[PDB]
DNA sequence: GTTGTGGGAGCTGTCACGGATGC
DNA sequence: GCATCCGTGAGTCGAGG
RNA sequence: CUCGA
């Protein structure tokens, strides 16, 4: 009973027992609505009219109003910007990806210049730059790569009070801090890293009367600030006055926030100096401890210390606002030169275009999108990756805290996160607690505060009027729970109800005391987390791991929706934006492996091009396939084609495998996994991986490289797959080592070997003298050449300086599941494949059906994730189908929930939502009435177990084993990517040690702790060898190779080059270091074989 | 109360029950896990500690 | 050769410790 | 006579771009 | 920068 809203969406029967009173909002709205505010689109106009005041202003309109008008110091001239308009887009998205461009639109504005003494008003339309644009999917394209702007967590402007304890006698010491929208701050009156500031030396009070302060008049407090914060200059009477007037009263310097001003006026008074008086009164009357406070003109404020992690005092700046702030920076940097040109030039001859240099705004936008920590390479292993990435909230970055100045209380789950930031989905590693994901139903508001929806309660009556509350508004109310008994008409059945109050604590209050109720369970969860069946049965560690590992599934050649899922797979796949969706209801007029054309009813034609075998940012294969047939009538929103990890419109991150839970000969020891070789023969876990090799011919000192099929002394047979250009041919199968693009690089004459010198002399060779710098395929890689793209400087192809030609070979490979690959269930139950057994010796059921995967029993109980077991049971139920016996009534176990679950055909699609859905009793009931197989044999008994035969000896295993169907994902951690060895390779020019990294054919690092270990063994010679002739001895290593090749003993080791380099660095530090003999001076460091 | 439910659990469980066999034999895991799985997790810590 | 008006970005949610310095 | 202010520590090994 | 043990 789910997915009824989405047309054509398959029928996934749901065990849920609660009505869904609110659908999932646009799971990308967090990004879109933000950008649509920034731009001022009609969408945002209507959305603000529906839930906002009558005077809306977009991000750019606001920036312009703030900047206007650029005025001369004498007030003689004034420049005013207005009416931000966009042209159409320069190039489409796929075009920008192909050409390595930046999807953007030209920005235009009306610039009105006025000379106050000539009356001349020359209006003009000025162009501000190529403003980068947000795509349908909510991303950006910069330099041809797709990027996401992750929302940032930061402290909203305002004043905040806290209560510390002094090291004197544990006295309760109050402190305050004022965080501004822009400018400096202060504390208590210490200001700008200058302590020892009496609060009374700058202007019933308990200690305000005690201030100690010795002065009278206004010049003392005016001169003390210039003598205490503006040093390096004598004490003056005018400069201190000027600075004090330009500190906080001045609006140019000190930017009073809008959100900040709202928060502060809510903290002190409905309607600056008033604020400072209220703040002093607040600190005083907080040192006392009184409940409320009365300020002149303001009233009704609770005297209380503020929580720094509360979501009513912690906001997030969406993409729109980050862009707005970068634009403000560029605009101020431009206004500087605008005034600086107003000064010099003559009036009546300066047009808006003459004094407006946009270079700083362009550079600001560019630097933001290209260097900000919040513009991130889009995680697109699969649709769920990108969907969560867009909805993500991180606290690091410019303007937030530091990855090292962020302690542990920052990373703690605050009670105000309920329904706003999911508490499960967060990284396990260093970034833990710092990167969360937006809750499913959550929604950002104009001020950057995360609101969440609740059903209104009128006289213990759950209504259908929904209301969105922020953390503050919520705290001030009593929120019922979603799984609260309610009779029709919205009436709590129980005398009282469980609820949450402001203290972050729960209570059991009479029904007439409830204000709002949760819209649904799982309201606190994120999208990924909401997709773990039987979540409540899993510990938070393994559940966090399950979410994180769902975001790592690799798309498989053929995708299969989970036999048992939540209700979120469909909506997740759709919002993610990797499936094609019918924008307008019509009739399929044509369908091909290439495109899909629908004829709308009003005669309109719309066509959709299928992404076919597209490489993703992480090598996964984005490949769409249509799921409509010619003549099919499709409604608006219906899914037209499946994406990479989707099936009929549902997130299909893995496959349904026949699992047996039992230790099998140790091959699944200590988390290993055993797979049936079927999964290889039938490609059940096979995936496609597309890599992009690139190579350019550029200008060198000795000339210019040339991409040529003619490479020095290469066998005609080796080039057999190269075209005339020296580029491999499409569809060619390339093993590791083959050539991909031939290239020669001008070589100097001094480098020619003596052999080559004589060869070019005797045979009268030419003066080419090049080196083979051709692009070869790296180790552990192979595949068919999917594609070839090429860019020539000859043609009108734009490339960097000195780069003549540039070719890119796109190579695909089909990876079969293999030993070493990493699989995992949705319950944080990960493991590498220990062995892939022949189907014949796999344990099999009575009917010869061999299991597909053997999961070691010893791994389940201690991890506290029996969720996988419940899933196995329900999955077998769904794979066999069932029929609850209704004759003589409906059994009590199936009475509560089951409505259309009383029977189900084999391979039925069922969803068990989190915190609702399948109950243990109902699971057991279904397990009792399993349907039989072909021969009318019930294979899995009422415990969920079944006898199995040892496919090796033939004898049956003595005890029944739990067999079932489990959803297993192929996580993007594959041996093919991680195997790496090296005998000898490139070294670093600085340390002369082996390069690091597989991509560079590097060597393993023998770290300090490894040398400790080696010493503990007493393996002196092994440690020396590892550290001298394998790393740094520039002659020792070549000697070692020469000795191995000629069957001679390994020579004695020399001197690590890194030591010479250390000596050189010391010397450069003016330290005279010197190596000495037993009794001698400093030792110094620094043909016949060739002639032979 | 947590210790009492753990005791009742250990009593009710037959000693050949696999979840008991795996813990008692010393193979892997403690009985606190058996108690939080069936029975009750008990008290959970605070953000403070 | 420079001749009318003129203070910038940055922390900025870490902690626990030991010993010059500086009033 | 010492109280602050500063300057030093704060796990290892791996992968992309 | 993100991620793996």
């Amino acid at each position: 009973s789910s997915n009824n809203s989405v047309p054509g969406a398959p029928n996934r029967v749901s065990f849920a027992k609660l009505r869904e009173p609110l659908e999932v909002p646009g799971l990308l709205d967090v990004q879109t609505d933000s950008f649509e505010w920034l731009i001022g689109s009609p969408r945002w106009r209507e959305s603000a009219a529906e839930r906002g005041d009558v005077n809306p202003v977009g991000g750019l309109e606001e920036v312009l109003y703030e900047l206007s008008p650029i005025e001369d110091f004498s007030g003689s001239m004034s420049l005013s910007f207005s009416d931000p308009r966009f042209d159409d887009v320069k190039a489409p998205v796929d075009e920008c990806k192909d050409k390595d461009m930046t999807y953007a639109a030209p920005l235009f504005v009306t610039a009105e210049f006025i000379n106050n003494n000539t009356g001349e008003i020359k209006s003009q339309t000025v162009f501000m730059g190529d403003f980068p644009m947000m795509t349908e999917k909510g991303t950006f394209i910069i330099n041809g790569t797709e990027r996401v702007v992750v929302s940032q967590l930061v402290r909203s402007p305002g004043v905040y009070f806290d209560e510390t304890i002094d090291k004197s006698t544990d006295k309760t010491l109050h402190s305050v801090k004022v965080i501004p929208s822009r400018g400096a701050w202060l504390e208590f009156v210490r200001i700008d890293r200058k302590r020892r500031q009496p609060v009374t030396v700058l202007l019933f009070s308990e200690i305000m009367r005690s201030t100690k302060d010795n002065t009278v008049g206004t010049d003392e407090a005016l001169l003390d600030i210039y003598r205490k914060l503006r040093p390096g200059e004598p004490p003056t009477k005018e400069s201190a006055q000027t600075l004090l007037e330009n500190l906080f009263f001045k609006e140019k310097r000190y930017d009073l926030a809008r959100v900040g001003r709202y928060k502060v006026n809510k903290k002190l008074g409905l309607h600056t100096e008033e604020d400072v008086v209220a703040t002093i009164e607040y600190l005083v009357r907080l040192h006392e401890g009184q409940t409320t406070m009365t300020v002149p003109g303001g009233v009704e404020v609770p005297v209380e210390t503020d929580d720094i992690d509360h979501f009513g005092n912690r906001r997030l700046r969406t993409v729109g606002e980050l862009i707005q702030n970068q634009i403000r920076v560029g605009m101020s940097r431009m206004e500087r030169v605008v005034r600086e040109r107003m000064t010099t030039q003559d009036v009546e001859a300066i047009t808006p275009q003459t004094l407006i240099n946009i270079r700083p705004v362009v550079a600001a936008i560019k630097e933001f999108f290209g260097t900000s920590q919040l513009s991130q390479f889009m995680d697109q292993n699969n649709p769920l990756s990108g969907l969560t990435h867009k909805r993500r909230l991180s606290a690091l970055g410019p303007g937030g805290l530091s990855r090292e100045r962020a302690g542990l209380e920052v990373r703690d789950v605050h009670p105000s996160h309920y329904g706003r930031m999911c508490p499960i989905e967060t990284p396990e590693g260093p970034n833990i607690g710092l990167i969360g994901s937006l809750s499913v139903y959550a929604r950002v508001n104009p001020f950057g505060f995360i609101e969440t929806p609740y059903r209104k309660v009128v006289d213990g009556v759950v209504s259908d009027e929904i209301v969105y509350l922020t953390a503050d508004e919520e705290d001030r109310h009593v929120v019922a729970q979603a799984n609260s008994p309610i009779d029709a008409d919205g009436r709590f059945v129980e005398p009282r109800v469980l609820v949450r109050r402001k203290a972050g604590e729960v209570e059991y209050v009479p029904s007439s005391e409830v204000d709002y109720m949760d819209v649904s369970p799982r309201q606190m969860v994120s999208v990924a987390t909401a997709m773990i069946p039987f979540l409540e049965h899993d510990d938070a560690n393994r559940a966090l791991m399950g979410a994180n590992m769902q975001r790592q599934a690799v798309p498989l050649v053929r995708s299969e929706a989970p036999l048992v899922g939540t209700g979120m797979e469909l909506r997740a796949a759709i919002d993610a934006g990797d499936v094609v969706v019918a924008e307008e209801s019509g009739v399929i007029e044509e369908v091909s492996a290439d495109y899909i054309t629908v004829m709308h009813d009003n005669g309109t034609r719309r066509t959709y091009r299928m992404r076919k075998f597209a490489r993703s940012n992480h090598g996964t294969c984005a490949n769409q396939c249509p799921i409509v047939d010619a003549g099919d009538r499709v409604e608006a929103g219906q899914v037209i084609a499946d994406g990479p990890c989707t099936d009929d419109g549902e997130m299909a991150l893995g496959k349904n495998l026949l699992v047996a839970i039992m230790p099998w000969e140790g091959h699944n020891y200590e988390d290993a996994i055993i797979l049936s070789n079927r999964l290889v023969e039938e490609d059940v876990l096979t995936s496609i991986h597309i890599e992009e090799h690139e190579i350019d011919a550029r200008d060198t000192k000795l000339g210019a490289e040339e991409i040529t099929r003619d490479i020095p002394n290469i066998s005609d047979e080796v080039l057999a797959d190269l075209d005339e250009r020296g580029i491999v041919r499409i569809g060619a199968e390339v093993r590791d080592g083959d050539i991909l693009v031939g290239k020669v690089t001008p070589k100097g004459e001094t480098e020619l070997t003596p052999e080559e010198r004589l060869l070019r002399a005797i045979f009268g060779e030419k003066a080419r003298e090049v080196r083979d710098t051709s692009l070869k395929v790296p180790h552990g890689e192979s595949g068919k050449v999917i594609g070839i793209r090429v860019f020539s400087r000859e043609d009108e192809d734009e490339l960097p300086a000195g780069v003549n030609e540039l070719v890119r070979v796109y190579v695909a490979q089909k990876r079969k599941i293999s030993d070493g690959d990493k699989l995992a269930g949705r319950h944080g139950n990960k493991g590498v494949i220990g062995k892939i057994l022949p189907v014949e010796d796999m344990p099999f059921l009575a009917d010869g059906t061999p299991v597909d995967i053997i999961l070691n029993t010893h791994g389940v109980p201690r991890r506290m994730n029996i969720g996988q077991i419940l899933e196995t049971h329900l999955g077998w139920c769904a794979h066999s189908g069932w029929k609850v016996d209704a004759a003589k009534g409906v059994p009590d176990w199936a009475a509560r929930l089951p409505d259309e679950l009383l029977e189900a055909q084999p391979n039925a699609i069922v969803s068990t939502p989190v915190f609702d859905g399948a109950q243990e009793a109902e699971l057991q009931g279904l397990l009792s009435c399993t349907l039989p197989n072909r021969d009318g044999d019930v294979l899995v008994d009422a415990d969920g177990k079944a006898m199995l035969f040892d496919g090796r000896s033939g004898e049956p295993f003595p005890y029944p084993v739990t067999v079932g169907y489990m959803y297993i994902m192929k996580l993007h951690h594959l041996v093919d990517d991680k195997i790496h060895a090296r005998s000898t390779g490139p070294y670093s020019m600085i340390t002369q040690q082996p390069l690091g990294g597989k991509a560079q054919f590097g060597g393993q690092r023998f770290g300090e702790m490894e040398c400790w270990a080696m010493q503990a063994y007493g393996a002196a010679y092994t440690l020396q060898e590892l550290l001298t002739i394998k790393s740094d001895d520039t002659v020792g290593r070549v000697k070692v190779y020469e000795a191995i090749v000629k069957g001679e003993n390994i020579p004695e080791p020399g001197i690590p080059e890194s030591f010479k380099v250390l000596l050189k660095e010391l010397q450069s530090l003016c330290l005279n270091v010197e190596v000495l003999s037993s009794d001698g001076a400093a030792i110094e460091l620094r043909l016949e074989r060739a002639a032979a | 109360a947590t210790d009492e439910v753990g005791q009742a659990l250990r009593e009710h469980y037959p000693d050949d029950n696999p979840i008991i066999t795996i813990v008692d034999s010393g193979a892997t895991g403690n009985f606190t896990q058996t108690r939080t799985l069936a029975g009750m997790k008990g008290l959970v810590t605070n953000p403070k500690g």
